[PDB]
């Protein structure tokens, strides 16, 4: 399974929670948030570039940072 | 023709920088003229141009996030 790690500018809990609703627009995604570490850890059969573009709808510094 | 305006109860925005995310995403929709957001009164106010913007387009720009926006001027 493709457990990939992404970091996003979670300057706020509302500013973070937005990542849930944009990933739900794809729907076919599994994910888990770490609010202190600023991480979303994802697994889906969709591409890393689809996930990255979807997270960047939330208006932030988003960086893909490798594999678990 | 000239300035139009509306208020949107963004019922999912209150804390620190969900607030800031509005001003990032709205301020780059070409027809916007002035954005304001209220964090404790939990709502979003804007002045916009009618040739380039609409209340419907505002509701699309909040849908880039995850906030519970309803039109309420
Ligand atoms: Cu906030």
């Amino acid at each position: 399974m493709p457990k990939h790690e992404f970091s996003v500018d979670m300057t706020c809990g509302g500013c973070a929670e937005a990542v849930s609703r944009v990933l739900n627009k794809l729907g076919g995604v599994k994910y888990d948030i770490d609010l202190p570490n600023k991480k979303v850890c994802i697994e889906s059969e969709h591409s890393m570039d689809t996930l990255l573009a979807t997270l960047k709808k939330t208006g932030k510094t988003v960086s893909y940072l490798g594999l678990e | 023709m000239g300035v139009n305006s509306v208020t949107i109860s963004v019922e999912g925005m209150t804390c620190n920088s969900c607030v800031w995310t509005i001003e990032q995403q709205i301020g780059k929709v070409n027809g916007v003229h002035h954005i304001k957001v209220s964090l404790e009164e939990k709502n979003a106010t804007i002045i916009y141009d009618p040739k380039l913007q609409t209340p419907k387009t505002l509701q699309e720009a909040i849908d880039d996030m995850g906030f519970d926006a309803v039109i309420h001027n």
